[PDB]
RNA sequence: CGGAGCCAGCGAGUCUAACCUUGGCCGAGAGGUCUUGGAAACUCCGUCGUGCUGGGGAUAGAGCAUUGUAAUUAUUGCUCUUCAACGAGGAAUUCCUAGUAAGCGCAAGUCAUCAGCUUGCGUUGAUUACGUCCCUGCCCUUUGUACACACCGCC
């Protein structure tokens, strides 16, 4: 599968998130344009690239 | 003097602050 | 009874293996103080 | 040409210091035996928070590197390495047992596999950590799973963790012990292998978050 | 009568002083020369101190470091203090100050542990 | 040249063989026999050359320090002991064989009885413990 | 800054000397109701499990409490650290075989320390699974504190509890004099239309005042405002001896 | 179990009259019986002669009780609830040398101490059945098999609904559980050259 | 300057400068045949009856 | 595969004791226990009695 | 013989009942003696 | 001389907390502009690092050589520059705790001879420091001052 | 604690 | 005290606040006939900066921090005398 | 296992003709006798060895002493054999965020508690969160008054 690196460029507050899942906005490297949410589990700082394998997918809530 | 000891004030100054082969009582002859 | 105490048990011919039967058959003649019991 | 020089007399101290320490002034090789210089992380996304840019002597430098919350993603990755492979019950401050060993590791990793062993730790880590994973999701009682991603952070210390206790398992008790044992395993890990504990736990964990993704 | 100079460091409670003064190499631990560290491990970490700089700037000096208490540990840490610090006060003091802060620029690029020591005890959460 | 300068086991185990080839040791006789210390479990594994070792840590350990007995040097060559399910309390080490081996020395001629008690390094004993020192470094 | 320290408590020593000779008290009076007081609370050193969630107990009872680990904190820079945290009393507890024994209360702004054996304890993590605690700033009763160092030992007991709660403000805590043994329970209510009826929850024990000193925790030089005298031919005979 | 006043006993449909009824719960599934006999016909097997297994019994309350494939369960079924509670209460129990162990308690969940690799059946009446046979044989060698053969004596296989995906049976017949893990054991035979 | 020799059950490696036995090698369970070093001269491969 | 018997006991209590090997040592294991439950029984009866 | 002090006081159902009706009283006075916001 | 940092919320005009942290007087305080962090600076020898916003309250110390003046405090928000009571300015990342470079300015500034003085004219420490800096918003120039004329 | 003793008790 | 202010300040309590007396009392000095000797010299800071003139008032919250400078004979012999002179920050 | 090396800090009311010590000698060992005065963990170098293992010492015997008068139910130490049990602990549950968890010894015995222990003292010293109110709960508010600018604007 052809992975992704990502860029993340801000940290979405006030969601209503699993505790210890924190949603972010990431945005790709191969243009610099389109973005996209995900959600990711570790402790995540502002622009510190991360990877992804599903490309299209976008998230939502953890109840 | 414990109490002393835990104040101590440790800038105080004043000016007193600036400084064989012979048997054993034939030393005290030498000295 | 003079063995070097890494010369594993598939050596140690005969002389040897004599030589130590007769310690411990005769240990009291062999120097060994009430050590022993 | 361009010539500079500085000293003029030959510096000898009266004190006869060793050959190898007055060759290691010139370059700080790690146990003055491996130059940081010409080790570079073959993947992305985890530069800066492994840290192969500052040639240290030995994995014991011992500054405060946890009272922030990134501020472990500062310290050099194998004295990160040293530190997390130090702990169990039979075994914690015994950090000098700790350095000892990892020295051995990587020494025997050299005599197997020359790259050079920090370069085949760096990559055993990135090859090691994993992508993507699964947490919990509510649902009022529903044991569902739901694919979430990791940051590098994350993927660096799963990947310490996953390494020391593989290592951990493999010589528990059998014939080898620690440090041989980290040896091979990293070594796997390094390779890509699929053989090691390493790889088999991130295969598995991927496996799961692809399924129920 | 000769220039010497005199300096302190302390990791936990092991205390080490150090005096520079215009010698011809030799580094002395306890009478025992600085090859011959204990631990046998942070040997480097005892070392790195005359390793950032050059042994030529340890050409003309001698040091002797007398080294009581703390444990194995913090007694190199003491020692790699002691060395740093007197080195740059040594040069701080008697050649020139180019050279001092050359050095203290060094020294605080490397770690700044070298130099001083966080010595304030914790944080009530 | 010093004892100083040179580490631990590069000066001890070279003048234990020094001590070896001069063989001007005369060994207990019940040594192959004996511990060390009351906690050890086995006696020492080189009998062929234990005693001249010990002698050349002697040496070096008043070289070290001034002035030392039979009891000192019992109290810092003891260690702990596994005596058992109960927590572990200090032992000492083997007063005969430290005294043999300070016989053995005072009987050589590197040690020699001090005022306050004690055996310290004679000047002959000076002269030939840093000399395998400095051949240890050459 | 020694010397502002030392000249602070050599003030503190005089104030509290001038007010005993001209008989809310003289350490207090600068924060009777203003700042609410935050509370640190310690075990002796390497606590056992049952001590710990003791003290885990103790922290919920009163609140803005926090339970510092102990472990290798040396005594003198951790109420210096403490000091300099900025906080106002520190609780230690000593334990024995898991029942804990000594309550030291010390109010550490150069103030007074106040020493409490502590006899007869119930665990509400070793009882009963009811829930979580009230938590709410609780109300204080209490029992016939009528002598001086009565009064002196209900201001610094009383002063480290959030100031000023509210009339729906629930749960009670009791302090009960019975012959020099200050019983402590803690309880919640509500109002029937017949009248109120209690719920016992949380710890429950009885302390006895042993030592009071006038210094800090850490000096042992203090000057003794007050301690038991056990050995006299009167001993049983009154009380707050 | 159940500690009457005297001592224990098991807790079988037929051992008394109401005390399924009396702890509060149905007489109708009370079935240790079942659990006997198909793990006697999974020790006598002879892949477990062999060698190839490690058994895995749990029940309702979250247990997991391993048997080594060396365990010589006692033929009968009093010996064998004389057992029962030893196993437990005491958690383990030895051999007649007492070195090694045979019947152990261990953590939960199962899939810990499952292999690394393995693929995750159940008896399942409710499919369409694969022949076990060229089933086993169709993976490879390295990823181990395990069946989550219920004990149950009427109700829902949905035990291990969090793992399991291949949902697999023997027949669409009314069989017996020793009769299912006997024809998944012989299908292990037939596929491993037993 | 080293040379490996092959007894029974036992591997000594012997120094050139002085021609003593400097290591031993005896962690092997039957009798050990065939001593030999890798180009390196940094490890020796040591096959023994075991297998 | 080498078989063995799992070793129990009839009737299995945890509450009571063991099956006792050895008579000669039987009534000694049940005396020493029940003597040291007597003794803490006495003990805090007489210190209960003295407060 | 003769004792020195009083010994711990033990916690006896009737002790608990009188600090309980103690405590009860008093706050159906609701005479609870804390602090004011002073 | 209550050796503390005090905080008002400036929307309702309360104490919002006694934020204390210090063993001494403070001398000199900066908000950031790109975190907001606190960089206090105080007599124990100590800049404090804070970060008061968000359930945190983190505190992080940096232990200087000498007595402290004078902070000031990068644009950007990634630096604190600090005079020292010992002729010198630092300066520290804040993201981190390590230096990046001290600049040695005790032998270029001439203090004037007092007209009530028994001393010489340079080597008396009169005002040999800086009471008070600023960085420029470039970045890179320092302007200092003392209670000297330079 | 208070949740369920009092709708206990009115209850 | 608010009213008894008419009898205690006077000039044997407003004189107590001096860098002399305060010297003194903090036994900096062996008496005042030297104490005024060593704060002409201009050795005496009081905070940061220096203090020369020798009838300063050290006020309550700065009698806590009225030190010798670095780099100065008393501060040097003081530091030999205890001999504890660690010379990197100066002396 | 066997040699070898090496670093602490709290603490300071004694029998001084039988207590505690520096040193000499005796015995493998414990201990004795004669005179003087009043630091583990750790590191290094060698030997096994994946085995109820040598881990492990419960129990039994044999022998040498010190003390309890006189062993007479073995006073405790040491030496050699005897090598039972025991293989990291389910259901669940509790605690913990930095010189912390934890490992390690060393002192003292401070009117309440504590000798089975209690408290101090140092030694070595990490992993993981440092965010979120989604779950468990707890608390507060629902007149903004607080005096600019801005925003909200009937619970």
């Amino acid at each position: 599968t052809p992975v992704t690196l990502a860029k993340v460029i801000k940290v979405l507050g006030r969601t209503g998130s699993r505790g210890g899942v924190t949603q972010v906005r990431v945005e790709f490297l191969e243009d610099t344009s389109r973005t996209i949410v995900r959600n990711v589990k570790g402790p995540v700082r502002e622009n510190d690239i991360l990877v992804l394998m599903e490309s299209e997918r976008e998230a939502r809530r953890l109840r | 003097l414990r109490e002393k000891a835990k104040e101590r004030n440790p800038d105080e100054y004043y000016h007193a602050m600036h400084s064989e082969s012979l048997s054993m009582d034939q030393v005290k002859l030498l000295k | 009874a003079d063995v070097d105490l890494h010369k594993r048990a598939g050596e140690l011919t005969q002389e040897e293996l004599e030589r130590i039967v007769q310690i411990m058959q005769n240990p009291t003649h062999y120097k060994i103080p009430a050590w022993f019991l | 040409d361009f010539e500079v020089v500085e000293e003029f007399t030959p510096v000898v101290l009266a004190t006869p210091i060793p050959e190898e320490v007055q060759q290691a002034q010139t370059e700080i090789k790690l146990f003055n035996k491996w130059s940081f210089e010409e080790v570079e992380v073959k993947d992305a996304s985890l530069v800066d928070y492994v840290q192969v840019r500052q040639p240290i002597f030995v994995a014991h430098t011992a500054g405060r590197y946890a009272n922030k919350r990134f501020r472990k993603a500062q310290c050099p990755i194998i004295e990160r390495l040293t530190n997390s492979l130090m702990m169990n019950g039979r075994n914690n401050g015994k950090k000098l047992k700790a350095v000892r060993i990892i020295k051995h590791t990587l020494d025997i990793i050299n005599v197997l596999t020359d790259q050079n062993p920090i370069q085949v730790v760096v990559d055993a880590i990135t090859n090691t950590g994993p992508r993507e994973d699964t947490t919990r999701v509510g649902g009022g009682g529903a044991a569902r799973r739901q694919a979430v991603d990791v940051s590098p952070l994350r993927r660096v210390n799963q990947a310490i963790a996953l390494l020391t206790i593989g290592a951990r398992e493999a010589a528990f008790r059998n014939i080898k012990t620690i440090a041989e044992t980290l040896a091979e395993e990293l070594i796997n890990a390094a390779k890509g292998s699929s053989t090691s504990y390493a790889i088999k736990k991130k295969d598995e964990l991927e496996r799961v978050a692809k399924s129920n993704r | 009568a000769v220039p010497s100079v005199q300096t302190f460091g302390k990791k936990k409670s092991a205390t080490a002083v150090a005096h520079v003064k215009a010698g011809k190499g030799l580094i002395k631990v306890n009478g025992s020369p600085i090859t011959l560290v204990e631990p046998e491990i942070l040997r480097f970490k005892v070392y790195e101190p005359l390793l950032l700089v050059g042994l030529d700037k340890f050409s003309n000096i001698d040091i002797r470091v007398r080294v009581t208490g703390g444990g194995h540990v913090s007694q190199v840490y003491a020692i790699r203090q002691a060395i740093a610090k007197g080195l740059v006060a040594y040069h701080q003091k008697y050649v020139d100050e180019q050279s001092k802060n050359e050095l203290k620029k060094a020294f605080t690029s490397y770690d700044r542990t070298l130099l001083i020591a966080d010595s304030r005890r914790p944080e009530p959460k | 040249v010093s004892v100083r300068d040179v580490a631990a086991q590069d000066f001890i185990n070279a003048y234990a063989s020094f001590l070896q080839r001069q063989g001007k040791l005369e060994v207990p006789g019940y040594v192959d026999i004996v511990k060390t210390s009351s906690g050890n479990e086995m006696p020492p594994q080189d009998a062929e050359g234990w005693f001249y070792k010990r002698a050349a840590s002697v040496a070096r350990h008043i070289y070290m320090r001034k002035q030392v007995g039979v009891g000192k040097l019992n109290k810092l060559y003891g260690g702990a002991k596994s005596r058992g399910v109960r927590p572990y309390k200090h032992i000492d080490a083997s007063g005969s064989i430290n005294r043999k081996v300070l016989q053995a020395l005072e009987k050589i001629g590197i040690v020699e009885i001090s005022p306050k008690g004690g055996r310290r390094i004679s000047e002959n004993g000076q002269r030939d413990l840093d000399r395998i020192a400095a051949q240890t470094l050459e | 800054m020694l010397r502002r320290q030392a000249r602070e408590r050599r003030e503190y020593l005089y104030r509290k000397a001038q007010e005993l000779q001209d008989s809310v008290d003289d350490e207090y009076a600068a924060t009777s109701g203003i700042m609410d007081p935050r509370i640190i609370v310690t075990t002796s050193r390497d606590p056992s499990t049952r001590l710990s969630q003791f003290a885990k107990e103790i922290k919920l009872l009163f609140p803005n409490a926090v339970r510092l680990n102990r472990g290798n904190y040396v005594m003198p820079n951790l109420v210096d650290a403490c000091k300099k945290s900025g906080t106002t009393d520190l609780v230690v507890l000593h334990e024995h075989r898991g029942v804990p024994t000594s309550l030291t209360i010390s109010h550490f702004p150069h103030g007074p320390t106040a020493q409490f054996s502590l006899h007869n304890v119930v665990m509400r993590h070793d009882i009963i699974n009811a829930g979580n605690q009230s938590e709410v700033n609780p109300h204080l009763i209490f029992d016939n504190f009528t002598t001086a160092l009565g009064k002196r030992v209900v201001c610094i007991l009383k002063h480290l509890f959030n100031a000023g709660p509210k009339k729906d403000s629930e749960r009670v805590i009791t302090f009960a004099n019975r012959g020099d043994f200050i019983s402590v329970r803690q309880h919640v209510y509500v109002r029937t239309r017949e009248g109120v009826e209690i719920a016992e929850v949380g710890p429950r024990f009885e302390m006895r005042l042993f030592e009071l000193r006038l210094g800090t925790l850490e000096n042992k030089d203090a000057d003794v405002e007050w301690q038991l005298r056990r050995f006299i031919r009167t001993a049983n005979k009154k009380d707050y001896l | 179990t159940h500690k009457i006043s005297d001592k224990y006993v098991l807790l079988n449909c037929d051992d008394h009259q109401g005390l399924l009824k009396k702890m509060g719960r149905d007489i109708s599934e009370a079935r240790p019986d079942i659990t006997h006999q198909c793990l006697l016909t999974l020790l006598d097997s002879p892949i477990n002669k062999a060698g190839k297994l490690q058994v895995y019994i749990q029940t309702s309350r979250g247990i997991l009780i391993e048997v080594n494939p060396t365990v010589r369960i006692p033929r009968t079924f009093k010996r064998f609830s004389g057992l029962m509670v030893q196993l437990l209460h005491k958690l383990s129990i030895r051999s007649v040398n007492s070195e090694e162990k045979l019947l152990k308690v261990i953590k939960n969940p199962i899939t810990d101490h499952l292999p690394t690799k393995c693929r995750k059946v159940t008896l399942s009446f409710d499919a369409p059945v694969i022949r076990v046979q060229d089933y086993i044989e169709k993976l490879d060698d390295d990823e181990s098999i395990c069946v989550f053969v219920g004990a149950m004596a009427r109700g829902k296989d949905n035990f291990a609904d969090e793992y399991v995906d291949e949902k697999v049976g023997l027949s669409n017949y009314p069989l017996s559980a020793s009769v299912a893990c006997s024809k998944f054991c012989h299908g292990a035979e037939d596929a491993w050259n037993i | 300057h080293d040379f490996a020799v092959t007894s029974s059950t036992r591997v000594q490696i012997f120094s050139s400068r002085t021609r003593q036995v400097i290591k031993t090698f005896s962690r092997f369970k039957d009798v050990v045949y065939s001593a030999s070093f890798r180009s390196d001269g940094k490890l020796l491969c040591a096959g023994d009856a075991t297998g | 595969i080498p078989t063995h018997a799992p070793k129990y006991e009839e009737n299995f209590n945890p509450d009571k004791k063991s099956y006792d090997p050895d008579r000669t040592r039987s009534e000694i294991n049940k005396m020493k226990a029940q003597l040291k439950k007597e003794r803490k029984f006495t003990m805090k009866e007489i210190r209960k009695d003295a407060k | 013989f003769d004792r020195t002090a009083k010994p711990v006081p033990v916690i006896t159902s009737e002790v608990t009942e009188s600090l309980e009706d103690m405590i009860r009283r008093r706050i159906q006075d609701s005479n609870f003696d804390d602090l004011q916001r002073r | 001389d209550n050796f503390d940092i005090h905080v008002w919320s400036v929307q309702t005009g309360q104490l919002l907390d006694a934020l204390s942290g210090h063993e001494g007087p403070v001398s000199c305080l900066s908000f950031s502009q790109e975190n907001s962090v606190l960089a206090s600076a105080s007599w124990d020898k100590t800049i404090r690092i804070w970060s008061i916003f968000g359930r945190s309250q983190q505190v992080e110390p940096i232990e200087v050589y000498s007595d402290v003046l004078a902070l000031s405090m990068r644009p950007d928000g990634k630096e604190v520059a600090v005079s020292t009571l010992k002729g010198q300015i630092s300066i520290f990342n804040i993201e981190d705790a390590k230096q990046v470079g001290n600049i040695d300015c005790r032998k270029d500034i001439i203090s004037g001879r007092f007209n009530q003085d028994r001393f010489t004219a340079k080597n008396s420490e009169r005002s040999k420091f800086f009471t008070t800096i600023h960085y420029s918003f470039d970045g890179m120039a320092i302007v200092a001052g003392g209670n000297n004329n330079s | 604690q208070l949740k369920n003793l009092k709708a206990a008790l009115k209850a | 005290k608010i009213s008894d202010l008419e009898n205690k300040v006077t000039v044997s309590a407003i004189c107590r606040r001096r860098l002399p007396v305060i010297m003194h009392r903090l036994k900096m000095a062996e008496t005042i006939q030297d104490a005024v000797k060593f704060i002409e010299q201009g050795h005496v800071r009081v905070g940061p900066n220096l203090i020369n003139d020798p009838a300063y008032l050290v006020t309550r919250n700065m009698e806590d921090y009225v030190t010798w400078v670095d780099n100065s004979k008393i501060k040097k012999t003081l530091l030999r005398y205890r001999n504890q002179i660690d010379d990197f920050d100066f002396s």
